[PDB]
């Protein structure tokens, strides 16, 4: 279910 | 299995009010004899700043990641569905882009954390 | 004079307990029509992590700097002597090392902030 | 008086 | 060009093991007829203590700077990327902060050294 | 490439 | 009784050859709930550089002092008579001169260390 | 016996 | 301001 | 108040050239009915030899201390910031170490002299 | 033969006026691989203070002795008959009395210096 | 001829 994206800094 | 030890290991708690940025810390400890690379991911990338969002942790060392929840109208009745993922790989011997693209899926280790909003 | 607008403009407050890392935020707004480069300095560099500790702020934009006070045995009787400096210069047209070393003293702008520990 | 050093990250 | 003479001129060597602090010395000789101010910088500030990390060298005189490598898990296969910079300026006629901020980039002299780890 | 920081004492 | 804990507690060892400066480290740990001031003294002040030669140690903290034995013609048959003293006092609430002159002899704590030369 | 002097830096 | 040290002989 | 009478009472003059050791004399007269102990301190300990650097002056007596300025590259335009201090106490009835450490700060008397270089 | 090298080797010069104490320096250099003990003697003991009047010189080291001619009514027509002697012996492995009395006369080395008064 | 005495300090 969960779509993980690169975190922004 | 994840090589790094995470404090907190599984739930990231954020304390309100949320009319300003609220930060929580994620400690990443490398107990092993090898360098470890990391990258942070989230289900809610617009809602957070993460600093550093990636890096490398020397054998024996510890890095504390700052997770900055951006301001918002808090519904004490909505419980957060946000999650984070800390992906890791043992460090290879220039460039971190090249590092992540060369990584075999068998090499990759993940930890997931659930976010929790308290008042 | 400093081109950037700082919130807070002059005192950085940190709320205890200090048995864990305590973060305070520093908003750097560039109201001007030019890019602005910045670097953060402190009188107590072992005592803090600052993320980012430098960068560039586009005309019209805002960057919030995270100031992470490291844990310590708090003496509610000792008032902090720590200060920060945000040094700035208008952005020139590759390398940020080369940018700071080329900067004439007349070009440089500073703001100073005093740290304040509350419980 | 006050000696400023580069902040670490 | 750099006015001071550095022994060693370009590579600083650190001898293991590295389970304890390991010091190497940097000799700064002022052969000239003028006082010279110095500041030491590094690509790896958390990894070293440098004592003194700045100061003034009288004409004719010599100061030996102690470079203290902090303990770590040593990978004999990783070669060091660390560098140091000794930045100098001829001494002007109260305060060293004021001295560095007034320095024109044309006045400044640097030496760079590469760190080397041996066993 | 190399970002130099003030050395700590 | 001395409040600081010293590693090494009583003998400072210096490993030759002595054709160059040889450094040994003295760890000063403050286990107590109060700041502690320290000053280092020696029976042979021309033979050594000590950095820092004084300072203040926060409750809970640790400072490592670098003891730099200056070059000399080593007689393996002469055993060293040199000693060091680390004098300490609990920190009072501006100036360190004023601090030591105001100190009552009942307040002062000393540790002595004997120097030892090995090859 | 031992005369202690302030250490130099 | 002035830090006094034992004079050497 | 200082019990000894010092000639000169407040400025120690040194006459060049300074390519060799330059000595000036400090007369310490004890006009009182009691022995007086003395110790000499300086803000610039590497720059001077002082002989004797401590001692005891019998009632009614006088001792002349030799202050030896070490050779150096003289800047007629730099004025000397060096100072000396003569610290004194009335003599207690074996060991001089034990004498200074036992001294209450109320017992201690100082005189300060400023150094002056003339040509 | 004398092992120490003396600067000056043979005449000590004192420059007037002599209404105050006048100092000249005698440099004693030990070029040898052994410690060397020294004692200064004079034909006119009431006329001079000598500091140090005895001591030990480490191999390779140098000690400068201060020779303090006491004030007097100077006859520019009387030429000085005063002499000094520096007596030396190689250092044996506690007490410096015991050292001089145990000394065989074949072990003892002397240098003599003639004093010279100039205006 | 010359009688040498210990120098005084």
């Amino acid at each position: 279910e969960d779509e993980f994206y690169d975190a922004l800094s | 299995e994840q090589i790094l030890v995470l404090d907190p290991p599984s739930d990231l708690k954020f304390k309100g009010p949320f009319t300003d940025v609220v930060t929580t810390n994620l400690k990443l400890q490398n107990p092993s004899d090898r360098k470890v690379c990391f990258k942070v991911k989230t289900t809610a990338p617009r809602r957070y700043c993460v600093r550093p969002n990636s890096g490398v942790i020397d054998p024996g060392s510890i890095v504390t990641v700052s997770v900055m929840l951006q301001p918002f109208d808090y519904d004490p009745n909505e419980k957060s569905k946000h999650k984070f993922m800390v992906q890791t790989i043992f460090a290879p011997p220039s460039d971190m882009e090249a590092v992540w693209k060369e990584a075999k899926p068998d090499e990759l280790m993940d930890s997931k954390l659930r976010c929790v909003f308290e008042m």
